[PDB]
């Protein structure tokens, strides 16, 4: 994977450049950016059950997908739902500390739409309930982490899509 | 592999693409999506094989290149296999059951379509001869225009 | 069969409903070429009912992976299409003690 | 190549449209020669009559130089 | 896999349904078809090897060249594995019948039957050949010994048959 | 909406909105406190209206609602003027649109079919859209009246 | 599509010899049921439309899917679920003609459930409108032919699954 | 089969099968025994119908056997009657199913392209059914000689 | 697509509600704002060609990019990439017009970043062509009409990469 | 029931049951299967039938739904429902039975007299259980049609 | 026609009729004896049932008949009984032909057209459609009835 300083260090070593003002810039941003990525994470790892749950309760639950012949029916199909979101909400949280969408492509992207394809599974349905985990999490975190988490909450819905 | 001992026939092709050394360069996962469209019926995909789909966009023939990134999803299409296509326009105009409305319009729902509605620019001699401000041209042009588009 | 199934796609804004019209059209270009398979496609009768003489082609029909595509990213995804959409209301306790 | 002009009223059968028609229901067109055959064969599928066909290019009983 | 009465259980859970006087009536069907479904498994058992080694000996008569230069069971080796594709054949048909449903069939013998096939370069329809033949002597031997009910037999190799097999029209 | 037709036409065309086009949405912009006045009207008396409409209909066409009609009984005439708080709500946003595309996108592409399979009669559904646009046309004046007439004749001349 | 008939001359051009005492018993059982094959589909057509009403009253009216917020809503979407019923009454009376579930498989079951699974169709709620016309035909034709048509019908369903 | 006609034509159509349509099954379904009956008199006179239509082809056409002949020696000979035999099973699944698919799939679309690359006169092989049907029906009652020589006659047009 | 006003009415139609004080508030917004974005679409459309221009000289030109093995080599390569800046600048016209980014997802980012990755286009160098044009944008039209453009500008970037 | 004529009119002459009789009773149970789909099918539609009836009639003939009328009112209105389902039930145990006697014994004896006594227009109900008839042969084919005509128009005739 | 609609599919697929196309062909030549007696019987009946059902329809509602509506005074009354025998001799078109294709070319295409400009109620029409199908079921054999019935519900259902 790659976070914000190893993303500007191959941008910089692909051109074969040393690091320059506006690069430097960057890293100080991310070192700005830091502190309240790593107090959202902390957060965000407190709550992460509680996230998942209410994100199911104000999106899925009691809708067609839980019902006879949905999507979410078996116990085991809800439990493969709510471990879907868990994976999605824990490589938000990664994307959000490393500063970088790359983790999230590398480990959640690549192929997830074709499995999902396979599976019958609905993804604009699992669009709506990453968009519940984000104001969720928006929530419980605050407008600046809110919406850094929901860059990358937006970016798997958007591969997903 | 194929020698050392029984390949049970559910997982040939998967384990054939496995066991080759571009193993780890197609990402798509091969053997849950296929053990699943086994569970499953014929899936949305041209007949001919998952590359032969080009991207639905504006412009360019955009195909997943078989040998790049694999993601081949082969399945047994037969010949009378009809594809459900969802229509652009209203649902009821779609001419799988509604076969007499295919010169429908899809007004508001569907792509803007164009016509030779007006008459065209120099079509008969009423207009005998000057008349620059002859305003049924710019139709025609964009006419010209949007049948290149 | 690529170039076949965008040019159909393209000529008469329709994926090629399968295996029938493939075959139609690769038999063609097998046994005239690109010009009679783009002849057979303008001629069709689908195309004539779809366009007459005096209509330029659109795209009448999208698969189902366009269409998700094209309706299922975070913007133009409606509300209601794969979630279960609560009637907000007002609490009836400020309802109760409203003016 | 052998061109031929062709003029025909085709009329609608089924429908009553109410979009300006004429300039498909009477019309002139120039249509190739390798596909004058099933352009006519539509034209009266359809129900029009040909109202006139002229041979526009060329000259009749070329053996070779038609293209 | 699943057997007639999983089969059913899971139509009926997908509507989520309890078990009505239809479903009952099936289940009724199969368990009292399955007296005879033990008993012609019973036979098959005892008779299996037998009844391949005479269903490749009718095979090879019928598409004489499958031995023959070019032919795909030229070798031993390669008979040795026809015949044993020709035993996976009897042996999930018997596991077919007992079960009452052809998924088992199906999860286990046919979903990649194509592919393999091509691959190793195994024509596809001598081995439908071969199974039809296999189904004719079990149903034959069936016929001959006591079995009263014995018209599901031929429901696991013909579906064998009609999905392995090609479509011709 | 009008900004929504004009900048579908633009990208049909594939051209930056024409100056004319630009012109007709600063109009509607501007113009856009009377549609909201309009629609603020007919959202506080949508009952009233609603209310008046149906019994003007019921007795115009007396027997929908009789027994053997389509609408008789009280539920199911309490379904009939929710079609018709239906409709009512459609029109009011095709008055704030400035177009009719939400009023045949919610409630107008397969009417004629919707209607026939429940067994009710489109023109009597069309008589109470045409009961419903009398009453909301008296509740205001001729300039407010005039424009909400649009959208009420073009869901009337759809149903029929 | 294979009907029996097609499927028993299929099972017999594969095999290259000619229709032998066992096609005869297959053709001859089908054609015996083509009586009640056919009187069932003649009744069907006639009472096309009211089985989808019935269905549709039986199922989905006055309910979540038809209220506001639901896939049903809307007079555009009302009428694309009516059309669907009608495909699904349709092809199972072409099932019914034919005893077989080819049809099903080549045209009606052939990318439905990831072309519902993007239109946003709740997959439950179409289930159990099947079912309500399963019920429905059952009731009109009686139990052998509603049998029969319910074998279509619920193959359909297991195809939604 | 005839069912699969008439459903393939409904479906395109978008329509139930017609009350003509059903009428033909039902007869078709009644004349099962009839058409089953042929169809068992042409399978026991598969060994004799073919060996006299190629007899007689052969005493009408003899450069098929003559040198410079497509069907010259042995070898080719017994192939040009399996073909002969083909085609006859061919006719027996048609005539049983009362529709010319099953025919024209297995052996019918694509056969002047199949046969040009072996060569052999598409105008004999026609010659060659026709003989298989005067065999036919001389073999075979009356009216269902006409029966299955319509059926022999449409393989004959479409290949001739 | 979707303008302002069409979103707020899908939002009242989807909960089956009358416009209340919210959603007419959310109109009055959208109408204030009607006359800057009108007046920005008019700018931009004027000084389209020169935007694109001065976007790629102060982003690409004289570059990797335009230089033999960069992907702005070939003649053919500098038009198309002109031309995508091109649509890229017309599409963020029209989402500011409509307030909205529903046209950007349904008719550009749609398989947008896989088109570049199959075709090989640079998103990095695309998205600081974009930034650049953004920038121009901005000193071209002013401060609020200059944000909104911005907006909808790293929308599309954001969807890009 | 078939059974009871034929072995009432045997012991009305003392003797066992003559050929013709016996050959009357295997024909009626031969034909007892299609009995039971005819009255299968008017049992699981008597819902729809009767709703679908009581439509047509209260359309025909709104006087007796009008104030004034027998079916005026609710409960009336249910009444007059309930009526016709009775009437269907009997219709259906004629079916089962194979000609009349039940309809007769149940609900055509005195039944000019309890409808003169309850108010009811004898024609109005006549007319009711024609439209029955009509929805009913609707929702089968033409020969269970013509079949279940008979017991209609009995009840029709024993009612006008 | 049946000969019609196939002579044009084997038109547009550039072939002679299929078997089984002339097997339909030489069907419906056979069922035309039929037919031709379905529709001397209307036509012998014509005046009876255009009376009974033009009354019939009328007393449903009068309203069409008394002042002020579309078909108030004598001269008006006449324009309708010659739309009804009209209609009735498009039905026997049809029950000749085998096919509602005459029906739908001479009186069926453009009818809600003409009918919105005439200021005739479509649902008035369709009315009258089903009491002359009633009639002439009435009047007609049931098997007779049904056939024609095709050609009633279709016409009426292409009124509504
Ligand atoms: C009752 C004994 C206990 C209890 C029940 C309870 N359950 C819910 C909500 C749900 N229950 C399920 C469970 C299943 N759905 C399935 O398909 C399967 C297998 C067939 C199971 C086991 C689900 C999925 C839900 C979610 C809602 C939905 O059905 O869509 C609730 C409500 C929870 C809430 O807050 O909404 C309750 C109360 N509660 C108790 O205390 C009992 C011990
Ligand atoms: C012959 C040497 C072997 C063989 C081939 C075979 N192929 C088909 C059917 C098809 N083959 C193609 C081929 C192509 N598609 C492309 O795009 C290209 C060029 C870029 C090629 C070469 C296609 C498209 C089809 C489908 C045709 C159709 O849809 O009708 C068949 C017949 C399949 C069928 O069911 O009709 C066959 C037999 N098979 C062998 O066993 C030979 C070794
Ligand atoms: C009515 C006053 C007279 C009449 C009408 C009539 N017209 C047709 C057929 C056509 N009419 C037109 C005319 C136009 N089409 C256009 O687009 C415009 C220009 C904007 C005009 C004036 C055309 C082109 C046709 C051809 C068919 C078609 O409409 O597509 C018919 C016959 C229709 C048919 O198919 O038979 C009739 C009856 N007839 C009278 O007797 C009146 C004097
Ligand atoms: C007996 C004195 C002789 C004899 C007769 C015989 N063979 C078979 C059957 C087979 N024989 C073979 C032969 C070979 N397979 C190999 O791989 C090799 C290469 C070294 C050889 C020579 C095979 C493949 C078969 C099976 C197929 C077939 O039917 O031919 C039979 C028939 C047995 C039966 O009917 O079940 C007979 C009578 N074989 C000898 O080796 C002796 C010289
Ligand atoms: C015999 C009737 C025909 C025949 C057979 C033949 N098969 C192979 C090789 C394989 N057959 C299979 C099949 C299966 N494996 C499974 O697990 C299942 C279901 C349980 C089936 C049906 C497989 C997988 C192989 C290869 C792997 C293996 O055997 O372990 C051969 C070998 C060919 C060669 O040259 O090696 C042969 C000969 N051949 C004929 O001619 C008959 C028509
Ligand atoms: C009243 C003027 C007419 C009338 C009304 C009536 N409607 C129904 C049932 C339904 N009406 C609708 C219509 C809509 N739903 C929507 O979302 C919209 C689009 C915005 C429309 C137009 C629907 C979907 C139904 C189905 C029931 C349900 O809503 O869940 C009935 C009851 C029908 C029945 O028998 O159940 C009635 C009576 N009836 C008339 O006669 C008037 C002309
Ligand atoms: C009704 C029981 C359910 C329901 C239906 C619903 N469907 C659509 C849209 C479409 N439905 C189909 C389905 C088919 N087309 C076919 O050709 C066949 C196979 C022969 C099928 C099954 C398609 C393709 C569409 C798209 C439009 C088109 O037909 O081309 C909608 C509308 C969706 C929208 O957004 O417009 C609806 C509502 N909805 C329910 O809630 C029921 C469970
Ligand atoms: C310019 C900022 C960058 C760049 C551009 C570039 N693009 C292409 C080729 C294509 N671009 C597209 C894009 C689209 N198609 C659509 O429908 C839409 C949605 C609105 C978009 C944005 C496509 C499809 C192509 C394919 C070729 C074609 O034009 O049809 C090229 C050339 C590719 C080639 O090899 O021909 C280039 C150069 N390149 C850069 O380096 C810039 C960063
Ligand atoms: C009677 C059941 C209904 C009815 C009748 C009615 N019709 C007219 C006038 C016309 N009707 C037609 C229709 C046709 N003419 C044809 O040649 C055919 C082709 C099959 C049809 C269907 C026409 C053309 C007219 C115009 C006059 C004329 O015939 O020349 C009227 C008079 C209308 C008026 O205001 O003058 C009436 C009353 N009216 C009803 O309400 C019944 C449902
Ligand atoms: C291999 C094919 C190919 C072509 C054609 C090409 C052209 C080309 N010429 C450029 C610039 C330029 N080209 C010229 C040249 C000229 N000035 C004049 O007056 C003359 C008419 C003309 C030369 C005869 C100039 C002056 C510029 C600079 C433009 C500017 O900086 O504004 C640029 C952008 C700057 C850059 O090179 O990075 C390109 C891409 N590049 C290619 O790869």
């Amino acid at each position: 994977m790659q976070d914000a300083i190893t993303a500007v260090i191959n941008s910089a070593d692909v051109q074969g450049k040393y690091l320059d003002g506006a690069a430097m810039d960057k890293l100080k941003s991310y070192f700005a950016s830091g502190e309240l990525r790593v107090r959202a994470a902390s957060v965000i790892s407190a709550n992460a059950a509680t996230i998942v749950k209410e994100a199911v309760a104000k999106s899925l639950l009691y809708s067609d997908v839980t019902r006879p012949g949905g999507n979410m029916y078996t116990t085991r199909r809800y439990a493969a739902c709510i471990r879907d979101l868990d994976y999605y909400l824990r490589y938000a949280t990664y994307a959000m500390l490393a500063g970088d969408a790359s983790i999230l492509d590398e480990r959640v992207l690549n192929g997830l739409k074709e499995t999902y394809n396979s599976l019958g599974v609905p993804i604009s349905s699992t669009v709506q309930a990453i968009q519940a985990i984000k104001e969720v999490t928006a929530s419980l975190v605050g407008a600046d982490a809110g919406k850094e988490m929901g860059v990358y909450l937006d970016y798997i819905c958007s591969g997903l899509s | 592999g194929l020698g050392v001992e029984a390949q049970e026939c559910r997982n040939w092709g998967m384990q054939q693409d496995l066991f080759s050394y571009s193993a780890p360069f197609r990402k798509v996962p091969q053997f849950i999506t296929t053990f699943a469209q086994y569970d499953r019926p014929l899936p949305d995909q041209h007949v001919y094989g998952s590359g032969n789909d080009p991207l639905e966009i504006q412009f360019g023939a955009i195909f997943p290149k078989e040998t790049r990134n694999p993601s081949k999803r082969p399945a047994p299409f037969n010949k009378d296999t009809k594809r459900i296509l969802i229509h652009r326009g209203p649902a009821v105009n779609n001419q799988v059951g509604n076969p007499s409305a295919v010169g429908e319009f899809p007004g508001s729902l569907g792509a803007k379509v164009f016509r030779l509605n007006g008459g065209l620019p120099g079509a008969k001699v009423g207009k005998n001869t000057g008349t620059s401000v002859k305003f049924g041209e710019s139709s025609t042009q964009a006419l010209i225009r949007a049948a290149y588009r | 069969c690529k170039a076949i199934e965008y040019m159909h796609r393209r000529l008469l804004g329709r994926p090629t409903y399968g295996r029938q019209e493939m075959n139609q059209y690769f038999d063609i270009a097998s046994k005239q070429g690109f010009y009679a398979v783009v002849e057979a496609m303008i001629d069709s009768k689908e195309y004539s009912d779809a366009f007459g003489e005096d209509t330029v082609p659109y795209e009448r029909y999208l698969t189902p992976g366009g269409l998700q595509m094209r309706s299922a990213r975070v913007g133009s995804l409606r509300e209601d299409i794969g979630q279960r959409v609560d009637k907000e209301v007002t609490p009836r306790f400020v309802e109760l003690g409203q003016v | 190549m052998r061109m031929f002009r062709i003029t025909a009223c085709v009329p609608s059968q089924t429908r009553i449209r109410t979009q300006r028609e004429l300039q498909n229901t009477y019309f002139t067109k120039l249509v190739p020669y390798d596909n004058w055959f099933r352009e006519q064969q539509r034209i009266m599928k359809m129900g029009g009559k040909i109202v006139k066909v002229e041979l526009a290019t060329g000259r009749p009983g070329t053996n070779a130089g038609l293209a | 896999m699943r057997d007639a009465v999983t089969t059913l259980i899971k139509n009926y859970d997908l509507t989520g349904r309890y078990l009505d006087r239809n479903a009952m009536d099936e289940l009724k069907a199969y368990f009292e078809s399955g007296s005879a479904r033990i008993a012609a498994a019973a036979m098959i058992n005892a008779n299996s090897a037998t009844i391949v080694k005479r269903a490749a000996a009718q095979l090879f008569e019928e598409i004489p060249e499958l031995i023959r230069p070019s032919g795909n069971a030229y070798t031993t080796r390669r008979f040795s594995a026809c015949l044993r594709d020709m035993d996976y054949y009897l042996r999930y048909a018997s596991y077919a019948l007992i079960a009452a449903d052809n998924n088992v069939l199906d999860e286990r013998v046919l979903q990649g039957l194509r592919e393999t096939y091509n691959s190793l370069g195994v024509p596809i329809g001598p081995t439908v050949r071969g199974i039809q033949i296999m189904k004719e002597m079990i149903e034959a031997m069936a016929e001959d010994s006591s079995l009263n009910s014995t018209d599901f037999i031929a429901s696991p190799f013909d579906h064998m048959t009609r999905e392995l097999s090609e479509l011709s029209v | 909406s009008i900004v929504t037709k004009s900048i579908v036409n633009a990208d049909a065309e594939a051209r930056y909105l024409s100056p004319g086009e630009l012109d007709r949405i600063k109009a509607f912009v501007t113009g856009g406190a009377a549609r909201l006045r309009i629609a603020e009207t007919l959202t506080g008396s949508r009952e009233t209206i609603v209310k008046q409409a149906g019994d003007r209909l019921f007795q115009k066409r007396p027997d929908i609602v009789s027994p053997g009609g389509n609408a008789y009984g009280e539920e199911m005439t309490a379904t009939c003027l929710r079609d018709m708080d239906y409709y009512l709500r459609l029109v009011t946003y095709g008055v704030v649109s400035g177009d009719v595309t939400p009023i045949e996108e919610i409630g107008l592409v397969g009417v004629r079919e919707m209607y026939r399979s429940l067994g009710t009669p489109i023109e009597a559904v069309a008589q109470s859209v045409r009961e419903m646009k009398e009453v909301a046309s008296g509740l205001m004046s001729s300039d407010d009246a005039a424009e909400a007439s649009a959208y009420f004749d073009f869901v009337i001349g759809k149903m029929s």
